[PDB]
């Protein structure tokens, strides 16, 4: 159809225009009424995934002018209390939650002391989320809002300001587990004949999921020991527990690519034992090859200590790939040989 | 029947 | 048959509470419970069901505390100055006997109970079982006394009166305001006596004034005749007065109660000559119920 | 304290007032009935003897002769100016004047005696009265030897 | 008539029956209601002073049996307060005040602390009464009641008992002035044609007057020193100022009889100057002779100091009598000589 | 001409006293003074005399404090539960303007003011100048709020409900009694889900019950619809509830006021399936006006 | 404290329930319309293909052939025993049976297509209903190869 | 019009 989209973007530009109009003229609740009717425009859903996405990104960009307005206002001290209650009068859950995230981040900036409490509230109340499309785009808005202000270690620690790196980690892992649940739930909603359409749409949205890991990676607090003890234990718990293949594989390559080999080296046998339990329909071969390629560029990457002698990569990887092959049932022997080729290259380049 | 005379102030 | 139901009121403090008496018509004396402005009235309405087998269909039971002023025994001329209601039962039935609690919190009772000629002021509890054509009603009378303290100002009455060049006297009563068991201490001093006085007496007179404006009816009643002299005085003579008000059991002075009636007392001094001619001077005194310590 | 013995304090009575004679002395005697005239003119007069010590009466002692018409004139004058409820006279007995009765008519002794007492009764009431003593007619009657009916009523 | 009298004495005996009936059954107020009924009988004016006297003595002697009855109940501990108001309930003034006197003396015995106060009260409360006969009979009841409870030299000086000789003297001087006022008013009351009836009546009540002096004479507290300064000085001002002859003469005879020569020798001459101003119409010879007789029994009286030589009594009386005769208008010469005879007898026997 | 006289009431504390608002018909909002059970009402009745030259003949002026309950806008069905009178003037005249003091001592106001569909409860001062054929009357409205403290017992509501072998859930609300600006904190826990649920919402429902016995009219009004889930849950899923009651401005729960009317609130939980069929469970909650510290 | 963040505490969701497939699967397809008979006997039947995982349905997959009268019989049985407000059928079109119309009558394609959708509309509503799933008539209709109209309605 | 089914306690 594609018309729905232009007509919708028209009405959107209308309400967000009258919204920003009311915000410069400094009669706030009227601006929030136009903002609310505008987000009402998001209550249509027939949009293409791409189209709906543009409307989403458009509205996010207009909301940014509001966020800086609020951030300034709070920095100016002009703060109205109890905003959540007044805003909960909006009859639908959607205005309430858009308002809660928006005001939450403003309070966190203005009240870093409130950061722990506000985050714990938001993380707990998001369990209400059950619909895939709006939930996905909301938790994306969450992920972008949470871009920088989350607790961190080299951060001033005012005992009014509560929350640490561990809290940020728990925050992102929880929102992740909920969003991945809805996203996999996307597999079975609608008629079973939209499966290729569904899987295409999810594939489109895979970046949304990986952005959580990107967010996890800028977290300065990520030491090797936190990586060892918290991150992988959480992720592998969901992975082993989800017993799906498309998501597990995407997320695991994104991990492979993203984290530094220093962390991976301390966590190889857990990561490879986890790799061995994965689903049979998985092309583990392409994963393993990518892995071999990364450790190969890591072996001949100089400006580094080289391979620690305690690190018997070949014996480790040999035994785990072997375990993976046992875990595999229908391996093309040619695939086994394609892996043997990379096994040559590794032994050749690391220990002639 | 029996006469009744009010006493006046002086 | 009889009545299907009998209403009886029983106050919560019906053992310990003090009662008081009231002189009604033809010398009858009723005795009801005593209450004071500010006190709470509370108790039980007990319905004795008399006809077993039968049933009593009503459109609600209530109890009212009522204080009112009745004029000339004219039902159309009754005026309620206090009315409080407690609904006891909704429309329904009664097959057997039942009681109901009531309490009227800290009840205002601005006036003292009084039964006169053309005026009654009475307080009562009125229970009303409402029926289709004729309500079962039970009144339950109470006395209220209004107390007061020793007055701020209390000046003696003193007055030089007479008939010119015939009789001059100076009478003096020790107060203007006397409590109900007080004593008139006074004296009569003779300045000029050119008439032949047989005797002299002090009288206590109670006027009860009813109505509004030109509508005014005064009922006078001479409560006491008290001889104070027997024989002819000459000038310079002083006659003592000591009249105990306890003997005559009067009411307090009640002035413009609800803009409806007054009750005032007067000291009528009367001298009588040898040919029975009668010279007098009236003086209002206020009476007041003294508050006993406690 | 067992008895309330309260009295107001009194002024001692001056001993002249206490013992000296009282100032309310007034006695009037109607006495000595007498015929005056002969035949159809005849009427009875009485002696009205006064003794007093009230300053208002201009003679302490007086004696005058009065007729029953005079008593009616006194009562009639007092009914007009005085505003005193005046006591009754013993009565005009008209039918006693009629001739050939079984008694001496207007000059019967049981009559004249009974009338005489009534006039004494009347005059002592009237003369003792305070508002009556002001009026000129009472003094005129008691203490002028003849009454002047053509007078202007004063006081 | 004498009948009025008989009907009264019967009704009295009936009512005194109702007294003893009520006194048996302890119905005091019922007896006192009848006491009121007796005094209603006293409202009559037809009776003679003697007749009133006989009826009074009847009612008084029976009332004493009531008085001692009450006194006993009170002596039994059954004390009732608040009597002052209750006795005022009687419609007639006479019952109220008779009740006041009767109970008052009872309070005096039972409450000696109140004696002074009660006596001053009763003497002051007598101002209620103004009628000569009933007032007299009241004051007789007073004189018999106070005959014994008045202060004196032979009373116990009990620190509960109150009242002194000074109170008794003030009491009697007052009762004197009051009785003479009422009594003299009796002179001019009624018609002047009852001069012989009044003077006979006066003679009858004369004993009432003299009983007060009799009461003064039993008073031990009547000492010579009070008589000299205060008592006789007081008595002589009222006596001389009454300026009468019948009263002065009677009281003076009672004087002659009553006082001791102990009093007379210290007070003859003050008393004799008083004697000199007296009213003209009085017989003084009889006064002087009575005096002469008493001083004569003193002249020939042995076991006594006799006449001190410095006070030449005979010259004194001679000179005063001379002055009195000068004061006399036309007094018969035979009388002057009858006086000369006693002056002879006296000078011979007292100054041989 | 106009009116000969205009009645105006002015309370003694008319500057400092707090006011409150009332939602009437067609969205109108009145503002009257606020009073509390036990407070004294006192002030001045000011009569503006408008026609100079003319005179106003009356048979008495009074002022009444009135609290009453009006049902179905039917004047014959009004019921006064509080009535106090102060007679201000006896029968007479008025040539010029005049004021009159009044005070009602410590006035009992047992109920809270309420304007509903079939019920009104209001307090007011009513001044009445009595005339021969037509009384000049002036009403003067007041709001009364009834306060309460934190309740002794307050148990959470928790309940396992469903359709057999189709839907089982366990809902929990944190209290039974919520103040007017309180918050419903709760959760919905799914035990069995064999239907296809589109969405779920909590509703706040206000029932107003009028009449007596079989005579019963209930007026229902759905005050809030509040979405709490969007999409299909599976078993083991918990959905959080946080509903701020401040947003909807309700009244307190009012139970058998004068045995005449109730006003009750209910939490109606509603799930809706893919074919729009609607599964629900109602739960009464008590609302109460919290007393602010002072 | 600047934000009221109160929630009740929750029980962690067991990972089998969280990921494992939902237990509300039920899809019914009405498809493949076919004539059965020749001449005056002719009527259309449809394939009623069921897929489910609800325990109440005694086959997880089933396929049966149904006539529009059968759909009326199902609706009629449900109106008696069930006390479910039953949705409407797409309608008996009687006048389509009449001869010499301007269309193929009861076998018009715009008709059969539109009817086919209405039956799918109807059966998915009815079959999804909770109170309807108990009643024996619904299972009889969906999963027995022939309906036994002479039956005693149970459950 | 829209079916409304009360949820029963267990
Ligand atoms: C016929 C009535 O005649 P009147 O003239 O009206 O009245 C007569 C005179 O008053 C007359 O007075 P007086 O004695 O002074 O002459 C009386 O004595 C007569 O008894 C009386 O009847
Ligand atoms: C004239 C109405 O006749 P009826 O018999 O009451 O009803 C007919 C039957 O329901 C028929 O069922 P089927 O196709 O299963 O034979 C429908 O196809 C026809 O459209 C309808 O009109």
């Amino acid at each position: 159809q594609e018309k729905l989209l232009d007509e919708a973007i028209q009405a959107v530009k209308v309400q967000s225009f009258q919204m920003k109009r009311c915000l410069d003229k400094n009669k706030l609740m009227d601006a929030l009424k136009h903002a609310s009717n505008m987000l009402g425009e998001l209550r249509t859903s027939m949009l293409s995934p791409k189209s709906y996405y543009e409307l989403y990104m458009a509205i996010s960009d207009e909301l940014h002018y509001l966020e800086v307005y609020l951030t300034d206002e709070f920095a100016k001290g002009r703060k109205v209390a109890d905003l959540y209650e007044l805003v909960q009068y909006a009859g639908n859950i959607i205005p309430r939650l858009y308002l809660l995230i928006t005001v939450g981040v403003v309070y966190v900036k203005s009240f870093p002391q409130s950061r722990k409490d506000i985050l714990k509230d938001l993380v707990e109340m998001c369990r209400g989320v059950q619909h895939p499309l709006r939930g996905l785009f909301l938790r994306n808005y969450l992920l972008q809002c949470t871009r920088n202000i989350l607790p961190d270690e080299g951060e001033p620690t005012d005992e009014e300001t509560t929350g640490d790196i561990s809290d940020s980690m728990d925050f992102v892992l929880l929102n992740f587990a909920e969003m991945n649940k809805l996203w996999v739930r996307m597999q079975h909603q609608g008629h079973s004949r939209d499966r290729e359409k569904r899987e295409r749409e999810r594939q489109e949205l895979r970046i949304l999921v990986g952005t959580n890991l990107v967010r996890l990676s800028q977290l300065e607090g990520v030491n090797v020991e936190r990586y060892k003890q918290i991150v992988l234990t959480g992720i592998l718990e969901q992975v082993v527990n989800c017993r799906d293949a498309l998501a597990q594989e995407y997320l695991m390559e994104c991990i492979i690519q993203v984290f530094p080999d220093e962390f991976h080296l301390q966590t190889l046998n857990p990561f490879l034992r986890a790799c061995a339990e994965l689903h049979q329909n998985v092309n583990v071969k392409n994963i393993i090859i990518a892995l071999i390629d990364r450790l190969a560029l890591f072996a001949h990457r100089e400006d580094g200590p080289g391979i620690p002698a305690d690190i018997k990569l070949f014996d480790i990887f040999s035994q785990q790939v072997a375990t993976v092959i046992q875990s595999r049932q229908d391996m093309p022997s040619e695939d086994v040989v394609s892996l043997q080729v990379s096994l040559i290259n590794l032994a050749m380049k690391c220990y002639p | 029947q029996p006469e009744l005379y009010l006493l006046n102030t002086m | 048959f009889g009545p299907i139901c009998e209403i009886d009121i029983v106050l919560n403090d019906g053992e310990t509470r003090k009662m008081a008496e009231m002189k009604t018509e033809d010398g009858k004396v009723e005795k009801h419970y005593l209450f004071y402005d500010g006190e709470s009235v509370s108790g039980k309405v007990n319905l004795a069901f008399k006809q077993p087998g039968k049933r009593l269909e009503h459109q609600g039971i209530r109890i009212e505390f009522v204080g009112q002023i009745e004029l000339f025994n004219d039902k159309s001329n009754t005026h309620e100055f206090v009315n409080l209601v407690k609904e006891l039962a909704l429309p329904g039935e009664l097959t057997q006997s039942r009681s109901y609690d009531f309490e009227f919190m800290q009840v205002e009772k601005p006036y003292e109970s009084y039964i006169g000629a053309n005026v009654r002021l009475r307080y009562f509890l009125k229970v009303t079982i409402v029926r289709r054509l004729t309500d079962l009603v039970k009144e339950y009378d109470l006395i209220v006394h209004q107390l007061a303290t020793y007055p701020d100002v209390n000046n003696s009455i003193k007055m030089e009166v007479g008939i010119e060049d015939c009789l001059h006297i100076e009478f003096e009563y020790n107060k203007s305001k006397y409590h109900l068991k007080d004593v008139i201490v006074g004296k009569i001093y003779f300045l000029l006596v050119r008439i032949k006085i047989q005797h002299m007496e002090l009288q206590l007179i109670k006027k009860e004034i009813t109505g509004i404006g030109p509508s005014t009816t005064t009922e006078t009643e001479t409560i006491a005749k008290y001889e104070i002299m027997d024989g002819a005085p000459v000038k310079g003579e002083s006659i003592p007065i000591r009249l105990f008000l306890a003997g005559y059991d009067p009411t307090p002075t009640m002035r413009d109660v609800n803009k409806k009636f007054s009750v005032r007392y007067f000291l009528n001094l009367v001298l009588v000559d040898e040919e029975d001619r009668r010279y007098f001077k009236q003086q209002e005194i206020i009476l007041w119920r003294k508050a006993p310590e406690k | 304290t067992v008895a309330d013995t309260r009295r107001l304090i009194t002024k001692p009575q001056n001993l002249n007032d206490a013992y000296g004679p009282p100032s309310n002395f007034l006695e009037i005697d109607v006495s000595n009935p007498q015929t005056v005239g002969v035949g159809r003119g005849r009427f009875t007069t009485y002696e009205i003897r006064v003794k007093t010590n009230l300053p208002i009466f201009k003679l302490k002692e007086s004696t005058v002769r009065r007729r029953y018409s005079d008593f009616e004139w006194l009562r009639s004058e007092l009914e007009r100016e005085s505003k005193v409820v005046v006591p009754p006279l013993p009565g005009k007995a008209f039918l006693r004047q009629l001739p050939f009765r079984g008694d001496d008519g207007i000059f019967d002794d049981n009559f004249i005696e009974e009338r005489k007492q009534g006039l004494e009764q009347f005059i002592n009431k009237v003369a003792g009265h305070p508002l009556a003593q002001n009026e000129r007619c009472l003094h005129m009657f008691l203490q002028d030897e003849i009454i002047d009916k053509s007078y202007t009523p004063s006081k």
